[PDB]
């Protein structure tokens, strides 16, 4: 049937942009994979 | 052809596990009239439609594994506004031309700038103001800057409070 | 066959001008999980879908002037719950069997008790609790009592506060 | 496009049932019409 999905807190966009900047500065110095990423996204 | 004139573009760094959470946060915080959310496969389109409906939001979805008449009628109903969100794959040869769609969300960021343009671009010099929000993963970090360069635009990090006069 | 075991049935006396107002009041006051709204023509189904979306409620609609594949896929998507309201004509040979549909609304009251049963009835002795709300006009006043008699049920006036344990 | 329809007050169901009772006790003692009723409903 229909479930009811709710997230307790918000997504932290500032923290995400910080992680991305850190990722960039650190990088400075088939169906199995589809199913895996689908399990990660909608699991 | 297509341009990105009125479209303000942002990106949010996410993992695949965080994508549904990020989308729900966008739905809650943003002032969306109508929205079109792009995915990279039909399977993911249907799964994301399910997730969106679970979160409490109505949903439309179209993809390639569909009868073209069903697809056309669903698109007509979405343009008339019976539902406020439409999840789809890449099947828009021309640019989207709906004044009510003030937010487009790339749930799955594409690899080619042509696809990004066909999702985000506009026809003519007087397109309505819109938002383009890209969900960027680690495997998307280089394609992000590459597509940003090829199209001569800028894709800024998403701010915690977006100017309401942009969309 | 079909029975009206768990279905609590009410009627509201309206004019055609008051029907959209009454439906919006029902949407606001009632605790609807999912709902199916019946109309007497496809034209009215589409117009009511437009009105429902205008009022701020997402909408699905099916009728006879449709490709059966589009109709079947829309019905599947409604059963999965992508949208919470479905407007339709009389094309259900069997009784509806969706646990989430706790409210059925006869926007246009039928003339034959067979049609009323096929819209409202259940299969088996253990159907979920539901509401059946009939929008009755002056030209419906005799068919109301006639159908109420033929099926051996009772269709009471709608109360200003409906017991939440009925649906 | 999409309009935004809003009703100021509620539908009065008690008043409607009263009108219906009065109707019953007083009664005790093509495409043109389709278009007309459609204009009345969705006008």
């Amino acid at each position: 049937p229909l479930g009811s999905l709710k997230f307790e807190s918000d997504f932290d966009f500032e923290k995400a942009n910080e992680k991305f900047q850190e990722v960039l500065v650190d990088n400075l110095e088939d169906w199995k994979k589809e199913r895996e990423t689908n399990q990660e996204t909608f699991g | 052809e297509l341009t990105l004139k009125g479209v303000t573009q942002y990106y949010a760094y996410v993992t695949e596990r965080q994508k549904v959470h990020c989308l729900n946060t966008l739905f809650s915080r943003l002032q969306i009239n109508q929205s079109i959310i792009f995915c990279n496969s039909s399977q993911r389109v249907e799964l994301l439609a399910k997730k969106i409906s679970q979160l409490g939001y109505s949903c439309f979805y179209i993809h390639a594994k569909m009868r073209q008449e069903h697809r056309n009628r669903v698109f007509h109903d979405f343009r008339n506004g019976l539902c406020r969100n439409l999840v789809c794959t890449d099947l828009f040869t021309r640019g989207i031309d709906i004044q009510a769609v003030n937010v487009v969300i790339n749930f799955d960021f594409p690899k080619l700038a042509e696809t990004y343009l066909h999702r985000i671009g506009r026809s003519g010099r007087f397109g309505h103001l819109g938002l383009a929000i890209n969900l960027i993963t680690y495997d998307d970090r280089f394609n992000l800057k590459s597509i940003e360069e090829q199209l001569g635009t800028e894709i800024k990090p998403i701010p915690s409070n977006i100017d309401k006069s942009l969309y």
